RNA sequence: UGCUC
């Protein structure tokens, strides 16, 4: 699936970027327009943006009721008031069309211009629903309740005048619980004043039809060659996830990947703890093929032993010197003589016999047990046997660690003879 | 309905046909066979799901009801009535049942159990009713069984 | 109640005893009859676990195999002893004069 | 037996639907002897019982039929002259279920009985043709009252008893003869024995209540001991008849079917210290308190 | 009952006439057979049919 | 049917104006003359032939 | 109607008509870039902060796929939700701070919305 | 006692009375400390768990704080102060079992095979049961008792909770809350919540012929009346309104505030509104009402039994709850006492230091472990049976309570409806242990491979939501609702947008949390009858592991297997490389899983791990389970939590009110893997017997059996019976002793 | 509450 056509261009433009509005009708099909509706104002605010439109209805028209008109005219105003009208006339000639904030921001959002193999793209500072605002029948309630207070008061034909002096009812300012007082800030009432307090703009309507439409549609695109190699927008697949998704800030409890990430020393020294036995090439597959192997076979030199061809880690390694057998207590260093004993048995021959090691060793089944199972197994016959076979590459490859090895374990089975007496 | 009766009618002719061939393969002085024939305990139906073939799992008179959506547990196909997805059981209790089909057996007897659970309390309380209802009436030594009053 | 599970238990109870070896009972596995048979017929034991007993009351043979086995029996605190009760006039309550 | 009784389900009877509450329950609403009970069964016997079109016949009279289950398309017309709702009978429909049913029936049972539409305002337009002329009634009702009518004049009925619910023709294939009869699942015998081509002889119900209405005390007793014997065989377990024959006498003892409950062990016994043991021990001690009923030791 | 831990009540009547009713009316031999239908339920049971 | 305004969005009532029936809003004067018929069919299902069981 | 694809979409946009079309894309919170010395961080780089001229392709694939090549990741463009009801597109320009024009621009009728192929930056490292 | 102390302590940081301003009492950090025992004079001392089952006393730890104040207005700073005392839970953190040989635990008189996590109150082991709860903040469709199809709500946020229902008895929706004297008609509250156009209403309930018809006496209903814009119809919900008992405060007219504040804050409080703006909650009343349309012909009717909206409640939360009720009451008396004591008292400055008693939350604490019952008024639950006493009867008895799960229902009557065995409960709970009696199917237990999932932050979920081009729903009207195509994505119950091609989206969120960019716990299902997204991530769902597959061929080959034998690898390990992953039943609803490799076909997704782990630990102990009858496992079950054996290590140290134990105890010979990975090997509680069956002197008729006297003779079945008697000799008032 | 039946 290669592109074989339509390979359009993306401009972008920054003329309307500011002043760019989406207005949509949720209630007004796409069929219909407004564009033969001659609309008469617009209020509008530049912060918390709330635009109402005032747009004119005819009336000669026959879908038009003349009766209900002269109603609803004379339910909202009064008789022949006039000083602050909804309506010029005595008909519903106005109609109000309230507009409601979908959400904050609207970075995200861009209205797109296609043209011939290109698209034109123009941010949007704003998104708004329009819908049929019903406020004249607000004040048709209160204009009915006034009427009724003075009906009221004109219960009797002559009023006497009243001795309704206003007394001086001036209440405390008391102080307001902090409670009581987020309270109040976050009252209806309180935002309802707070966005009152800003003062409207009164804006004209500009039609499709008419030429200013035509004259800055061409606004929305940008002068510019065909192929231009953008600066920014060169970030690598990995940046752009990273962007995108940014981060929120027994002895295997550090997985694969909190283990890739320690230093190569504490990555062989855990390594060799976990497993204990192990050839250098599955160490070299584990860690990778970019380390350097003089690297690896440095670390593991100093946590690890030689015991034919293969790597075994050291006894105080898995027993540090304030730890105990979990079986029988006894002291790390026990254990310590006990696993490199052992170790040297297994360098000497490759079959190590467990009542032998018990006997010399003087220690219990358990801990013979746990030391063989580390780096042996039973087979028939035979008594135990060393898990991996004699990797003699390794031994060719190397033999200056080999000696070194070779000396090493001579020197542990000095150390060796002199305390077990062998 | 239709379906499910049909379905329903198939497992049974294989439940019946499995166990009259292990009863008419099965040799004379079987213990099992001998207590259901004396009728001490048990019967040919047990003999059958033990041996040749466990029944269809019946929920209150019908097939496993799907607790998931559109099927009984996700190991099977959405709107799939296949027997065995539905509560069939085609191994016996000897050969061993698989994980789907203990399940099934599972949930029938967990709904007896809740069943004679409720049944205790119901006929406890409708027992207690009747005798405190009609432990006045009494057979008097003229043949005429009068009340108390 | 249908327990053929227990029979394969013992089956497989007695012929780990015969082999010394630790048969396993896993749900929806373990130790197939198959293998138990087997290592029963090797050991010279019937491959059924049936086998030809005398009555110690009469002396007799039995004229059916009887089937013996290894089961893992396990005692329940509900003892007898416990459960055991009997009263005499004794005491009686305050408000109610009753036992 | 109670405890005996397992519950079952899947015992429709033979018929494969219907669902019957049987086993505690059942004797649960029998020795309780609700007025309303809850899935009534009422069997009611055909003098044509070899002839499928008159048991169907006989069903669609007893069986309830709306509007809406006859007519083929209900349209509100609006008219430049006037605004009316319109109906379409399937005679089609009407010949294949056997109904006797015409427009002028529909309009009869319209404005009867429901939605208080007056004669004047229901017209018969052709052979299977009915319309509907709401007017501003100013009860709170003006023309587009239609949209009540609109969906109140769907659910009115054509022909049948309201009562009944539901009626099928089960058949017994007897080897000497199959024979036809009528399972209606509603609470009205009298409808069902007064309807034509039924035998009102051998028409039998569930409900006791009904048949201790309808055909006196001793057809409760004999209902009430029948079906008694009927659900405690469903279950394969036996009782003698005497013991429920003794339970319905003294259910039905005093001329009226009075249960087992509170309500009906009060109107029978008489004693207050039972009464009080039983239930509602506060309230019935101090009704005999005010009363000053002496109770005897009897 | 099925001998599989169920705990059972004994009690012993204090009166003469208690102790003849006790025997008398329900007296194990006197009652083989249920006043339901008559059936007998004092009858052979497992081990002993076979 | 429901149907509704274009200037509010509110439902339309059915009422006998001086000319003809017409639709109209309840909360504003916009009306709409029936010139032809307009119909609005909903098909109920039947009752269906049941059949004899047994 | 049956529901259309932005392909055939684009296709009969510009093979069988040539007229214009006003359209509303919906573009990821951020973009893959960096805002040109905007003063900073890794924040979200909208529309805003990049200059005018060519900032991407748009490529269609065979078997219906359509892509927006934005430099070295490549977003896909999709169908978003079918809106019937009248949309406007209009300019509210404030030349004067006491007296306004505002402008309709055209009319919207398509939705599109372009999201990041997760898939390929996943397999890609 | 690391995390959730710390925020419930930062919700409460600061307190201040209104009287005498300027004073404050400012919490800085809280610490739990290791277990002590109060014992010496003035001075703390290590104590083991078997120390104070032996004293009778409690194993907590003591809770400090540091603080600052003003006593006269000069900032005083105290860094460590005492201020109560929590139980510390055996085997966690701040225990000091954990982190310890069995050398170690030998010389602290502790097994250690002991499961732990059980408190230690005044001697008594009491363990808190998980709790079992409906799902919060999720609609539920169903009918009434006149077989009325309604919905039901109950939005649960952290400070209210407000069941709200819509029930169509009459035809039309009425909407009823507990805070409304009459229910009113939902179109009425619609033109409250500022959509006042009945068009943008019928094109967010639904634009299908059938939704209109039934909806039709709605909005006819409304025509009926004057309502036709915000102000009336908030006008009327004011006077549908009562006051909570003559709440203090002059009222001043606020009908209609009262009305706003209803439908703002108090109806639907998981909806969150920006600014006084109803937008989301009109969208979820109009979801609500199709969803109650759609289900008023087809009876779709959802079932309370479904586990995939059940949650479960540890131990952690509810004492996180009770821990922020008694923090609460807490500062409260201190404020009062401050109010009491500061303004009339003397020139000397009062100081908080001189009142903070320390024994009002260690006394809680202890109360609400050992009593069981809990109550809180700040959240009004009023729980029982919370705390049961663990069962010594046998190792297997505690592992098997341990593990135990409540139902909500707290069984006093005849249900039968959640009692039966779901589906939904594969490989989360065990089919066949359940307590035999009246207790049956309420009193559950855990699976051998389970989880419970805890809460996440729910951030990253919503940032990669919204980047994956989910529409906002503000910005589109309702009728896109209605399109078959357009699906809603939704995030614990709150409405988080609209789709398309779900099928991208969930492909695209499964591969993120496999990748690990987003937590593993998280859940992801889809509903296609109702076209629902359900983005779970909220604590207490169930998940299981299993093994991914991918085009008839499971990630995980031998391979992988041989390198974790050898300890290249963990199960974290599979967890990061996509191999295994967990699964939510909502999840797995719409997933395939398979049994076994054969099984495996073309149209599979996951694989399971093992069967055997459907069972539980009690039924483990069964050899070849799925040889034998339910009934009989349920009652092996029962029997095997009244097993006799040996219990631990310690049990001769240990001394209790009733403990049984074998002589000569043998391992099973036919012993279950689970056997095996519980270590009751270890710990067995029977003996192998060489039993014949047979009929013999008819001494077995009914489930009776025959035992050899010589087999008795040589010490087979000799048990032991060790019983406790404890005294007391405590000193009263006056000074006089028991002697 | 846990159980026993
Ligand atoms: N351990 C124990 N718990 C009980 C006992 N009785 C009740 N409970 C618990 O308390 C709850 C029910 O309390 P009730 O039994 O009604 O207490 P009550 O009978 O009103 O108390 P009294 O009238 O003093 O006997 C249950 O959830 C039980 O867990 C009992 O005898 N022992
Ligand atoms: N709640 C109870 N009310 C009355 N009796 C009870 C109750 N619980 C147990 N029982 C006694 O125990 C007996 C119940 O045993 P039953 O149900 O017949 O066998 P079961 O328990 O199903 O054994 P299987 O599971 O069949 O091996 C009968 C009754 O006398
Ligand atoms: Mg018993
Ligand atoms: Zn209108």
């Amino acid at each position: 699936d290669d592109p074989v056509v339509q390979e359009i261009d993306v401009y972008l433009a920054k003329s309307l970027a500011e002043k760019l509005y989406l207005f949509q009708y949720p209630v007004r099909p796409a069929s219909m327009t407004y564009d033969d509706i001659p609309h008469l104002s617009a209020k509008i605010k530049p912060k918390q943006q709330k635009v109402e439109l005032e747009m004119a209805i005819d009336t000669l028209n026959p879908n038009y009721c003349r009766s209900k008109g002269e109603q609803i005219a004379l339910n909202v105003d009064g008789a022949c008031a006039d000083e602050t009208s909804t309506y010029s006339s005595k008909l519903m000639d106005k109609q109000t069309f309230c507009s409601s904030q979908t959400t904050s921001n609207t970075s995200r959002y861009a209205a797109a211009l296609y043209r011939q193999g290109e698209l034109h793209l123009t941010p949007l500072h704003g998104i708004l629903q329009l819908r049929p605002s019903f406020s004249y029948l607000d004040k048709a309630d209160a204009k009915h309740r006034e009427r009724e207070a003075a009906n009221e008061a004109g219960d009797s034909s002559q009023d006497e005048a009243e001795d309704d002096v206003k007394q001086i009812t001036v209440r405390f300012s008391r102080p307001e619980s902090e409670q009581a007082r987020q309270r109040r800030v976050q009252s209806y009432e309180f935002l309802q004043k707070k966005h009152a307090e800003e003062p409207w703009v009164h804006l004209h309507y500009y039609g499709l039809r008419d030429s200013r439409s035509e004259h800055e549609r061409q606004y929305l695109l940008c002068p510019g060659s065909s192929g231009v190699e953008n600066t920014e927008l060169v970030k690598s697949p990995s940046e752009y996830l990273m962007m995108l998704m940014p981060p929120s800030q027994p002895s295997n409890v550090l997985s694969m990947a909190q283990l890739r990430t320690l230093p190569l020393a504490d990555q062989i020294k855990i390594l060799m703890k976990n497993v204990k036995v192990m050839p250098f090439a599955n160490l070299m597959s584990l860690l990778g093929p970019s380390i350097d192997s003089v690297a690896v076979l440095r670390g593991i030199q100093k946590v690890a032993m030689l015991v034919q061809g293969n790597w075994v880690v050291k006894s105080d390694i898995l027993y540090p010197k304030d730890s105990s057998s979990p079986h029988s207590g006894v002291p790390a260093e026990v254990l310590c003589r006990g696993r490199d004993f052992v170790m040297w048995k297994f360098t000497q021959s490759r079959w190590v016999v467990r009542k032998e090691v018990a006997t010399v060793t003087k220690l219990c089944a358990e801990d013979v047990k746990d030391f063989l199972e580390h780096m042996a197994v039973v087979r028939i016959n035979k008594g135990w046997e060393f898990i991996l076979p004699y990797d003699g590459e390794f031994i060719k490859k190397h033999p200056d660690v080999v000696q070194r090895q070779h000396m090493l374990w001579t020197g542990i089975q000095a150390k060796l003879e002199k305390v077990y007496n062998l | 309905e239709t379906l499910e009766a049909l379905i329903l009618k198939e497992l049974s002719v294989i439940r019946d046909h499995a166990g009259s061939a292990c009863l008419r393969e099965l040799d004379k002085s079987n213990s099992p066979l001998t207590m259901a024939l004396c009728g001490s305990k048990g019967s040919f139906i047990n003999i059958s799901q033990m041996i040749a073939c466990v029944g269809q799992q019946a929920i209150s008179g019908s097939r496993v009801p799907d607790g998931f959506e559109n099927r009984s547990l996700p190991h099977f196909e959405k709107h799939s009535k296949l027997p065995a997805a539905k509560g069939f059981v085609a191994n016996s209790f000897y050969s061993g049942l698989t994980p789907t089909e203990f399940f099934f057996h599972t949930m029938a007897g967990r709904e007896g159990l809740v069943d004679t659970a409720v049944k205790t309390a119901e006929t406890g309380y409708m027992q207690r009713r009747l005798v405190k209802s009609l432990e006045d009436l009494c057979s008097q030594y003229d043949l005429t069984v009068r009340s108390s009053t | 109640r249908m327990t053929v599970g227990k029979l394969i238990e013992l089956l497989a109870g007695k012929a780990g005893v015969l082999d010394g070896r630790f048969h396993y009972g896993t749900a929806f596995g373990g130790s197939k009859v198959k293998d138990v048979c087997e290592d029963l017929v090797r050991h010279g034991y019937n491959y059924l676990g049936k086998d030809y007993v005398t009555s110690g009351i009469t002396g007799e043979p039995l004229e059916a195999y009887i089937y013996f086995g290894p089961v893992y029996y396990q005692k329940l605190k509900h003892m007898v002893l416990d459960k055991m009760h009997a009263r005499a006039r004794g005491p009686r309550a305050v408000l109610t004069r009753q036992p | 037996p109670g405890t005996q009784m397992t519950l079952k389900t899947f015992h429709f009877a033979g018929v494969a639907s219907m669902n019957i509450t049987l086993g505690v329950p059942r004797i649960k609403e029998i020795i309780n002897a609700s007025k309303a009970i809850s899935t009534p069964i009422i069997t009611a016997q055909l003098d044509k019982d070899d002839d499928a079109d008159y048991a169907r016949l006989v069903k669609g009279r007893i069986e309830k039929t709306l509007l809406g289950e006859i007519s083929e398309y209900i349209e509100e017309v609006f008219l430049p002259d006037d605004c009316f709702i319109l109906v379409k009978l399937s005679l089609e429909r009407i010949r294949l279920l056997r109904l006797e049913v015409n427009a002028e029936t529909v309009r009869y049972s319209i404005c009867t009985s429901k939605l208080r539409v007056k004669p004047g305002d229901v017209a018969v337009h052709g052979e299977a043709v009915v319309c509907v002329t709401p007017r501003e009634n100013s009860k709170s009702s003006m023309y587009y009252v239609l949209q009540f009518l609109k969906e109140d004049l769907p659910k009115v009925v054509v022909q049948g008893i309201p009562e009944v619910s539901r009626a099928v023709i089960h058949i017994d294939e007897q080897s000497g003869k199959e024979k036809y009869k009528l399972l209606v699942e509603g609470d009205n015998l009298r409808a069902v024995m007064a309807t034509h081509g039924v035998k009102g002889t051998r028409t039998t119900s569930n409900n006791t209540y009904e048949v201790e209405k309808t055909l006196g005390i001793e057809a409760a007793r004999t209902t009430i001991i029948n079906e008694i014997q009927y659900t405690m065989v469903n279950h394969g377990m036996s009782i003698d008849r005497r013991h429920v024959m003794l339970l319905s006498d003294l259910m039905t003892y005093k001329g009226e079917v009075l249960g087992i409950t509170r309500f009906g062990l009060a109107k029978m016994k008489e004693s207050v210290l039972m009464l009080a043991s039983f239930e509602k021990t506060a309230d019935h001690l101090f009704d005999a308190a005010y009363f000053g009923q002496k109770d005897s030791v009897c | 009952a099925d001998f599989d831990g169920d705990e059972m009540n004994l009690h012993l009547p204090q009166t003469e006439e208690a102790k003849a009713e006790a025997l008398v009316l329900m007296g194990t031999k006197a009652n083989l057979v249920t006043p339901r239908n008559g059936e007998p339920l004092i009858a052979a049971i497992q081990d002993f049919l076979t | 049917m429901l149907l509704f305004c274009p200037g509010c969005g509110n439902g339309l009532i059915v009422e006998e104006g001086q000319r003809c029936h017409r639709f109209a809003c309840n909360t504003c004067p916009y009306v709409h003359n029936i010139t032809r018929k307009v119909t609005n069919r909903k098909y109920p299902k039947l009752k269906e032939v049941d059949d004899v069981l047994g | 109607l049956p529901k259309d694809v932005s392909v055939a979409e684009l296709l009969r946009e510009l093979s069988l008509t040539k007229e214009e079309e006003l359209l509303f894309l919906q573009l990821p919170d951020t973009l893959p870039g960096q805002p040109p010395t905007q003063d900073i961080a890794e924040n979200a780089c909208t529309l805003a902060d990049l200059t005018e001229g060519q900032v991407g392709k748009l490529l269609i694939r065979k078997s219906g796929r359509v892509q927006l090549l934005l430099g070295k990741v490549t977003l896909d463009v999709t169908m978003g939700t079918a809106c019937s009801f009248l949309q406007e597109l209009v300019s509210v320009g404030l030349g004067d701070s006491r007296t306004g024009e505002m402008t309709v621009l055209g009319h919207v009728k398509h939705k599109l919305v372009c999201s990041p192929d997760f898939e390929s930056l996943l397999d890609h490292k | 006692i690391n995390v959730e102390i710390k925020k419930i302590m930062k919700a409460n940081e600061k307190v201040t009375s209104d009287a005498d301003p300027m004073w404050y009492l400012k919490y800085l950090n809280i610490y739990v400390g290791l277990p002590d025992v109060e014992e010496s004079f003035n001075v703390t001392r290590p104590v083991s768990p078997h120390e104070c089952r032996l004293r009778d006393m409690t194993y907590s730890a003591p809770i400090t704080v540091d603080i600052e104040y003003t006593r006269g207005s000069q900032r005083i700073i105290r860094n460590a102060l005492p201020i109560g005392r929590m139980p510390i839970m055996l085997r966690s953190s701040n225990c000091v079992l954990t982190g310890k040989t069995p050398a170690e635990f030998a010389k602290l008189n502790e097994c250690p095979l002991d499961p732990g996590g059980y408190f230690i109150v005044k001697g008594v082991e009491k363990v808190i049961l998980i709790q079992e709860q409906l799902s919060k903040n999720r609609i539920i469709v169903e009918a009434d008792r006149k077989g009325a199809v309604g919905a039901s709500v109950t939005s649960s946020t952290h400070e209210k909770k407000s069941r709200t229902n819509m029930a169509v008895k009459q035809g039309r929706f009425y909407l009823r809350h507990n805070t409304l004297s009459e229910d009113i008609p939902i179109v009425i509250i619609f033109k409250a919540m500022g959509v006042e156009s009945d068009q943008e209403i019928v094109q967010m309930i639904g634009t299908e012929e059938h939704v209109m018809a039934a909806f039709g006496p709605s909005l006819e209903e409304c025509q009926k009346a004057q309502i036709f814009t915000q102000m009336q119809a908030l006008k009327y919900i004011g006077n549908k309104v009562r006051r909570q008992r003559m709440w203090g405060g002059g009222p001043k007219k606020t009908k209609i505030e009262e009305a706003r504040e209803l439908l703002a804050s108090t109806i639907l409080t998981h909806v969150p509104v920006k600014e006084f703006n109803f937008r989301a909650k009109c969208i979820y009343t109009a979801v609500m009402v199709r969803r109650v349309i759609l289900a008023q012909g087809d009876n779709k009717v959802d079932d309370r039994d479904y586990y995939g909206n059940k949650r479960l409640e540890l131990a952690g939360q509810l004492l996180s709850l009770l821990f922020e009720d008694l923090f609460k009451k807490f500062n409260s008396e201190m404020k009062k006492i401050a109010d009491q004591v500061i303004p009339k008292q003397r020139a000397a400055q009062f100081d908080v230091v001189k009142h903070m008693r320390q024994d009002q939350i260690t006394n809680g604490m202890v109360n609400a472990i050992s009593t069981g019952n809990w109550s809180l008024k700040r959240f009004k639950m009023d729980r029982q049976g919370v705390t049961q006493v663990l069962s010594r009867l046998s190792y297997i008895s505690a592992l098997g309570m341990m593990t135990r799960i409540s139902s909500q229902f707290e069984k006093t009557r005849k249900v039968s409806g959640p009692r039966s065995l779901q589906p939904s409960q594969w490989g989360m709970l065990c089919p066949s242990d359940t307590p035999e009696g009246e207790a049956c199917g309420l009193v559950k237990n855990l699976a051998l491979m389970t989880h419970i999932t805890t809460d996440m932050e729910d951030g990253p979920i919503v940032k990669l939501a919204s980047n994956l081009g989910v529409e906002d729903v503000n910005l589109l009207c309702g009728e896109e609702l209605s399109y078959p195509n357009v699906f809603l994505v939704f995030l614990n119950g709150n409405i988080l947008g609209v789709i398309r091609d779900h099928k991208k989206l969930v492909n695209t969120f499964r591969l993120m949390r496999r990748a690990g960019y987003i937590n593993e716990f998280v859940s992801i299902s889809t509903n296609l009858t109702d076209r629902c997204v359900y983005i779970s991530s909220d604590g207490g769902r169930l998940c299981r592991p299993y093994i991914i597959v991918k085009k008839q061929k499971p990630a995980v080959t031998n391979k992988h297997m041989e390198e974790l034998a050898q300890g290249y690898r963990n199960f974290e390990d599979f967890l990061h490389e996509s191999l295994v992953e967990y699964l939510d039943v909502n999840e797995e609803n719409d997933c395939n899983i398979a049994l076994y490799e054969h099984t495996i076909n073309k149209d599979t997704t996951h694989l399971e791990i093992e069967p055997f782990t459907l069972l539980g630990v009690c039924a483990g102990l069964i050899p070849y389970p799925h040889h034998n009858q339910s009934p009989r496992n349920t009652y092996q079950c029962a029997m095997g939590k009244q097993a006799m054996g040996t219990i631990g290590y310690n049990q001769r140290n240990r001394i209790d009110t009733l403990m049984y134990l074998l002589a000569y105890p043998q391992k099973p010979m036919v012993k279950t893997k689970t056997i095996e990975l519980i270590e009751f090997e270890k710990l067995p509680a029977g003996q192998n017997a060489t039993v014949a069956v047979m009929s013999y002197s008819g001494y077995d008729i009914e489930d009776a059996l025959v035992l050899n006297k010589a087999s008795l003779d040589r010490g087979f079945g000799r048990c032991l019976v060790y019983k406790n008697a404890k005294c007391t000799l405590k000193r009263y008032t006056n000074q006089t002793f028991d002697k």
